[PDB]
RNA sequence: CGCUGAAAGCAUCUAAGCGGGAAGCCCGCCCCAAGAUGAGGCCUCCCACGGCAGCCGGUAAGGACCCGGGAAGACCA
RNA sequence: CGAUGUCGGCUCGUCGCAUCCUGGGGCUGAAGAAGGUCCCAAGGGUUGGGCUGUUCGCCCAUUAAAGCGGCACGCGAGCUG
RNA sequence: AAGUCUGGGCUAAGUGGUAAAGGAUGUGGCGCCGCGAAGACAGCCAGCUGGUCGAGUGGCGCCGCGCCGAAAAUGAUCGGGGCUUAAGCCCAGCGCCGAAGCUGCGGGUCUGGG
């Protein structure tokens, strides 16, 4: 029944410097800063980071959980890193890499070229699976979402750009 | 829409 | 989306959420999606 | 951005790929830069261009001074082109090649006191069926007690023409540098012998 | 005995750092200084208040959601000529006008109030061109 | 419509934060515009006049009057 | 009531939005196309005719569409009658 | 013109500064049961019981203040500016300002008593 006061395991060897309103998390895969409410106090313990809240009113409880998870994701970010996988279902539909860039061939009159932003890597194993990877979790999920929006799953046919592990709910056709 | 007619059709006078 | 002055839960899987000053009802079933207005 | 001053000389059509094409001929060159406007000095970027030679008998001392500081013969017309800085000290028609598109500004022909029909294409009145001395009249100019007034900008009779007009995106059909001549496709504001400005178009 | 009425005095110039201050609560004081009601010899029918120089007026602060909700309004006299500009945009485009509008509305209407408004010198950024007058730093 | 995400171990477009998104809104195009009395700016020209922030007078740079006109125009401009 | 000229047309518009079209959406008993229904949106647009004094309405031929209202049932020191 | 007055509290809508049935995990405050260290609620591994987690958790009622419901015609606005531990709202105070009311000073006239 709580998230903020659950302690954050910090792997070896990633560091956590603490500033007012932000924390920096460096590690084997890069560094990224986490902006944090000045009302919250993060704490640097042995091999572990904790977050404490100044009271038990509403805004403070809400900020608590958020802050803890925010930093936990940063920690896992620079160590394990983040990824999301995309399934490309549909006959003519395929993907390939062109340099760092991703080329979606998905039923339009043209192919669509997605450029990886800073801190983001594209991978194409099969021509029907795409891997979005980077140390920033919200950035990975965003880009993944971006890629999917190019051709969202059809409502009547198993066709388009799918999340790995997203179910294929369909409606009957005529 | 046709309703009443609250004034007669007018005509100009002659001061002097 | 249905836009009504009375937004209610339609099925046990409906969910009354509130974002941006407005009362929504979102759900697994797209037909049950409501916004108060 | 690039531009030149010129005079409107007249209209013709020429033949180009078995097609007749209406042109307006413009004498544009040659225009000496006589002052440059700079961000440190004036706050913006432009080039003051002179045009047409003037009898120094008619050019007063304050004007003489301006010319002299530029080392330029007395000219009849000074006019600027914003965001234009030619590497040269003289601007000619050669800045425009055929196929380029241009914006031409001139001073439209003046109709003086124009009726509401010529000016604003009002329908005027009927010419029979009882119409009473209102054949070229504008009709109502308002409402009643509310708002009990006439809007600003009400189209009404008044002066018309002899005002700055710009027609945009005209094809450069030819340029004849040895006669300082520019051929532009279509119609250009103003009368023959009228001062005009030719600028590189702003359309794409 | 009749009430003292002052002869013309050398007006005082004044400097205010607007940074971080609340728009209306600052304006209130700027007006008072303008009317010169801080002066014990106040006279209502002459300009005898201070000259007020304000800096960092782009860094004025405001409460609630007024950045997105406060609307400044302008009618041009033409049909449909009511233009609407939010605080956020006014700060982005003409930040000094924010503090200028607030103060102006808290000055008397009429010939004198207009004069008192002209004795108000507002600037975005920390610098002002009136060191020549050597304005006295005010804490408000 | 989303990303990330607590309160509320799940979930949540939101309470921290970040995206996408209209012929519409702000710029951008065209025209007016410093009486914008908040009367802006640059280039150039004249200049240190005689009399007892004022006055009378003669000039400088320049302006007007008058005339020949004008795809400018009711007069005026 | 020591006068606030009254329908309709014409001329000229201007505003509202409960939107007729065009733009953006959600749900669909949405396969596609084409519809339904609700949400956002007032920038622009919204035809020519037959009948009747008509407003309205019906009809013809089209249209992206042929929107509904306010302005003294907008407008007779503007016209018609 | 006179308090950016003092002390407790609520509101986050510019509510205050135009409205109803009704709808809502808005926020604060009370109340009542249900369920749980014999291990509940949530999630991860089974079939309403089982296993590791180690606390609280789920429904009901009243109260304060807010949210939606909320479309109309020239240009907007709480009178304006502007106001968010207030310059809003509830409770309790101290002080001030404020009329041709009342007081002080002078005068007029009538009436009544000297
Ligand atoms: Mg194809
Ligand atoms: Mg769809
Ligand atoms: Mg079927
Ligand atoms: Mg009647
Ligand atoms: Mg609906
Ligand atoms: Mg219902
Ligand atoms: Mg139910
Ligand atoms: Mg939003
Ligand atoms: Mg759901
Ligand atoms: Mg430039
Ligand atoms: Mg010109
Ligand atoms: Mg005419
Ligand atoms: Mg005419
Ligand atoms: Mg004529
Ligand atoms: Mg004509
Ligand atoms: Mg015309
Ligand atoms: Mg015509
Ligand atoms: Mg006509
Ligand atoms: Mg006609
Ligand atoms: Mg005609
Ligand atoms: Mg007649
Ligand atoms: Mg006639
Ligand atoms: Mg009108
Ligand atoms: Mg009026
Ligand atoms: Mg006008
Ligand atoms: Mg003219
Ligand atoms: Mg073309
Ligand atoms: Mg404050
Ligand atoms: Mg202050
Ligand atoms: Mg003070
Ligand atoms: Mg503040
Ligand atoms: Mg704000
Ligand atoms: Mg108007
Ligand atoms: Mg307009
Ligand atoms: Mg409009
Ligand atoms: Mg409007
Ligand atoms: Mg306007
Ligand atoms: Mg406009
Ligand atoms: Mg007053
Ligand atoms: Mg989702
Ligand atoms: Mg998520
Ligand atoms: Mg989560
Ligand atoms: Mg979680
Ligand atoms: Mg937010
Ligand atoms: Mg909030
Ligand atoms: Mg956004
Ligand atoms: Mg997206
Ligand atoms: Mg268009
Ligand atoms: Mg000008
Ligand atoms: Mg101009
Ligand atoms: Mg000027
Ligand atoms: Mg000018
Ligand atoms: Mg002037
Ligand atoms: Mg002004
Ligand atoms: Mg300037
Ligand atoms: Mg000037
Ligand atoms: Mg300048
Ligand atoms: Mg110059
Ligand atoms: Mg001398
Ligand atoms: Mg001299
Ligand atoms: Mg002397
Ligand atoms: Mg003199
Ligand atoms: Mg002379
Ligand atoms: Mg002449
Ligand atoms: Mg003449
Ligand atoms: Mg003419
Ligand atoms: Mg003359
Ligand atoms: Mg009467
Ligand atoms: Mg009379
Ligand atoms: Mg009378
Ligand atoms: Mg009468
Ligand atoms: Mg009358
Ligand atoms: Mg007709
Ligand atoms: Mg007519
Ligand atoms: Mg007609
Ligand atoms: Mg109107
Ligand atoms: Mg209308
Ligand atoms: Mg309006
Ligand atoms: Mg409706
Ligand atoms: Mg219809
Ligand atoms: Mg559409
Ligand atoms: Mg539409
Ligand atoms: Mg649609
Ligand atoms: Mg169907
Ligand atoms: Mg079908
Ligand atoms: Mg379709
Ligand atoms: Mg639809
Ligand atoms: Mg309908
Ligand atoms: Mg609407
Ligand atoms: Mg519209
Ligand atoms: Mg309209
Ligand atoms: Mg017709
Ligand atoms: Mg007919
Ligand atoms: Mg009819
Ligand atoms: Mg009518
Ligand atoms: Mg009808
Ligand atoms: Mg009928
Ligand atoms: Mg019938
Ligand atoms: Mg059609
Ligand atoms: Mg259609
Ligand atoms: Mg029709
Ligand atoms: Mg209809
Ligand atoms: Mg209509
Ligand atoms: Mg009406
Ligand atoms: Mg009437
Ligand atoms: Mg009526
Ligand atoms: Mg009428
Ligand atoms: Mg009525
Ligand atoms: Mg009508
Ligand atoms: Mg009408
Ligand atoms: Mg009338
Ligand atoms: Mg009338
Ligand atoms: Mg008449
Ligand atoms: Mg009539
Ligand atoms: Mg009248
Ligand atoms: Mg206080
Ligand atoms: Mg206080
Ligand atoms: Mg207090
Ligand atoms: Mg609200
Ligand atoms: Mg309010
Ligand atoms: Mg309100
Ligand atoms: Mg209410
Ligand atoms: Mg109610
Ligand atoms: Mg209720
Ligand atoms: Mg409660
Ligand atoms: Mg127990
Ligand atoms: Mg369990
Ligand atoms: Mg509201
Ligand atoms: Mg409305
Ligand atoms: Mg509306
Ligand atoms: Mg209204
Ligand atoms: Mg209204
Ligand atoms: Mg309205
Ligand atoms: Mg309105
Ligand atoms: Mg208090
Ligand atoms: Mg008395
Ligand atoms: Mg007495
Ligand atoms: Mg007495
Ligand atoms: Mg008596
Ligand atoms: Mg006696
Ligand atoms: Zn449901």
């Amino acid at each position: 029944s709580r998230i903020g006061r659950l302690p954050i395991p910090v792997p070896k060897g990633v560091s956590v410097e603490v500033a007012p309103g932000r924390v920096k998390v460096k590690g084997p895969k890069g560094e990224l800063e986490v902006p944090v409410s000045p009302e919250m106090r993060v704490v640097v313990e042995e091999g572990v980071v904790r977050v404490e809240r100044p009271s038990d009113e509403r805004r403070h409880k809400s900020l608590h959980g958020l802050t803890r998870t925010l930093i936990a994701n940063a920690v896992k970010g620079v160590s394990e890193g983040y990824s999301k996988e995309l399934l490309i279902k549909g006959i003519g539909y395929r993907a390939r890499l062109v340099g760092r860039a991703l080329e979606l061939t998905v039923g339009f009159s043209h192919p669509v070229v997605v450029e990886p932003p800073e801190g983001i890597t594209f991978e194409v194993p099969e021509p029907t699976r795409v891997r979005v990877s980077g140390i920033d979790k919200q950035k990975v999920g965003q880009v993944a979402a971006n890629i999917r929006a190019i051709r969202k799953p059809s409502a009547y046919h198993e066709k388009g750009i799918y999340y790995a592990g997203e179910p294929v709910r369909l409606k009957p056709g005529k | 829409v046709d309703k009443g007619s609250y004034l007669p059709r007018p005509t100009p006078p002659r001061p002097i | 989306m249905k836009v009504r002055a009375s937004v209610k839960r339609i099925c046990d899987k409906c969910k009354v959420i509130r974002r941006h000053g407005r009362v929504y009802v979102i759900c697994e079933n797209p037909k049950h999606k409501q916004r108060q207005g | 951005m690039k531009g030149i001053l010129g005079v409107k000389v007249g209209m013709t059509r020429i033949f180009r790929d078995d097609r007749a094409v209406p042109v307006t001929v413009i004498l544009a060159g040659p225009c000496p830069v006589v002052q440059r406007r700079t961000p440190e000095k004036d706050g913006y970027t432009a080039v003051q261009l002179g045009f047409l030679p003037q009898n120094p008998k008619r050019v007063n001392r304050p004007l003489k001074g301006h010319f002299a500081k530029a080392g330029v013969e007395p000219v009849r017309i000074l006019r600027e082109i914003r965001d234009f800085n030619p590497e040269g000290d003289t601007v000619t028609v050669e800045i425009f090649k055929p196929g380029e598109r241009v914006d031409v500004t001139g001073t439209s022909k003046g109709r003086g006191f124009a009726g509401v029909m010529k000016r604003w294409n009002f329908a005027g009145g009927p010419d029979s069926h009882g119409a009473h001395k209102i054949h070229r009249h504008p009709g109502s100019i308002g409402n009643r007690k509310t708002p009990g007034r006439v809007y600003k900008g009400k189209k009404m009779a008044g002066h018309y023409g002899a005002e700055r007009v710009t027609v945009m995106n005209l094809e450069v059909v030819d340029v004849i540098p040895e006669e300082n001549l520019l051929l532009v496709k279509g119609a250009v504001p103003g009368p023959n012998g009228g001062l005009v400005i030719v600028r590189e178009t702003k359309k794409a | 005995m009749k009430t003292y009425v002052p002869k013309q005095v050398e007006p005082r110039w004044v400097l205010i750092d607007a940074e971080g201050k609340t728009l209306g609560r600052l304006a209130t004081k700027i007006a008072t200084l303008l009317r010169g009601k801080h002066r014990p010899d106040w006279t209502p029918n002459v300009a005898m208040g201070d000259f007020v120089v304000v800096v960092n007026a782009d860094k004025i602060r405001v409460t609630g959601k007024k950045l997105e909700q406060k609307i400044y309004t302008r009618y041009s006299g033409y049909p449909g000529g009511l233009k609407k500009i939010p605080l956020e945009k006014m700060l982005a485009t003409h930040p000094e006008r924010v503090l200028e509008h607030a103060v102006k509305g808290m000055l008397p209407k009429g010939p004198l109030g207009r004069r008192l408004f002209k004795r108000l010198k507002v600037y975005a950024g920390p610098d002002h061109p009136h060191q020549a007058q050597r304005p006295e730093k005010l804490e408000v």
